[PDB]
């Protein structure tokens, strides 16, 4: 028995690692179905387990030596890619729960570390004209960017007022380049309803922010990616109708 | 007879009002029971005559 390898089977998807840190459990609390005296909505919803349940790799970010940080913003990543977002997108009401494994190896002679985070209801705010004076409001592609994902306008301010001088309060994992080389976090369904559009509303925003910089020598690799893998788990699905999209 | 037949048995003056309906508790709305498909011939609840 060891700590660090680990192995994640979900549906037909399988990710291995051999030099990880233990796997967080969101807030101590694994992900479930919805019950009986939680949920409101009368119709039967749709449970499609494996098709939908499973790792999806969306993305991949070349981790630079002055990169401010990214984000991703949840479950907006995936309502275009694969059986899942199928799903999200005939139906109003969703529910699940994801694992996220963010990944990114480097050498021994490298060094930095990143700072995976999940932050629910990540609300993102704009830089007021530059002088406060200004009530402007984030494009479409700023708040929902999906796929690729955003780069931080500000990465010290959150982008919201926050600082991310205390962002390991959410469900943290790092990825210090010298010990780990993969994070891995399992969230359940943070939300103060049982069931959301998925497309309206996103339940949390992933955070990966480098705060200690890369930095290598004149070696023999200068391109470290950063790759984000995520999974379902325990999806629910209702109120079916037409295709909708963002 | 005596007396007549059709002062013994009729119901004039019969005082209380007969309930078609009682009243049941509802304290919380009604809970809804789980269902599944139904292809028969007979039992058509949708179909009702206004």
């Amino acid at each position: 028995y060891s700590d660090r390898v680990a192995q994640l089977t979900i549906g037909n998807s399988t990710i291995t690692t051999q030099e990880a840190a233990n796997i967080i459990v969101g807030y101590g609390e694994w992900p479930s179905y919805c019950s009986d005296s939680d949920a409101t909505a009368v119709d039967k919803p749709t449970r499609p387990d494996v098709s939908v349940n499973r790792f999806y790799t969306l993305d991949t970010k070349l981790w630079e030596k002055s990169s401010k940080g990214w984000y991703w913003k949840f479950p907006d990543v995936l309502t275009e890619t694969g059986v899942f977002g199928q799903n999200a997108q005939f139906h109003y009401l969703y529910r699940s729960g994801f694992c996220i494994h963010v990944q990114c190896n480097a050498s021994k002679f490298h060094q930095g570390a990143l700072l995976v985070a999940v932050l629910p209801e990540y609300v993102i705010g704009t830089v007021a004209g530059g002088t406060g004076t200004e009530d402007s409001h984030p494009p479409y592609k700023q708040t929902q960017p999906g796929a690729d994902g955003f780069e931080l306008q500000h990465p010290y301010v959150l982008d919201a007022g926050i600082p991310i001088s205390q962002l390991t309060v959410c469900p943290h994992q790092w990825i210090n380049l010298r010990t780990n080389n993969c994070a891995t976090i399992i969230v359940p369904y943070i939300n103060a309803l049982p069931f959301d559009s998925a497309l309206n509303h996103c339940n949390f925003g992933l955070l990966v922010v480098p705060i200690s910089p890369l930095d290598y020598d004149q070696g023999a690799t200068p391109v470290i990616p950063i790759t984000i893998t995520l999974a379902p788990m325990c999806s629910e699905f209702a109120g079916l109708r037409q295709a909708v999209t963002q | 007879g005596d007396r007549v037949a059709d002062v013994i048995e009729s119901s004039i003056g019969d005082s209380v009002s007969r309930a078609l309906t009682h009243a049941l508790p509802a304290p919380t709305g009604q809970n809804t029971q789980v269902s599944s498909h139904r292809l028969d011939t007979g039992k058509v609840p949708a179909l009702q005559a206004a």
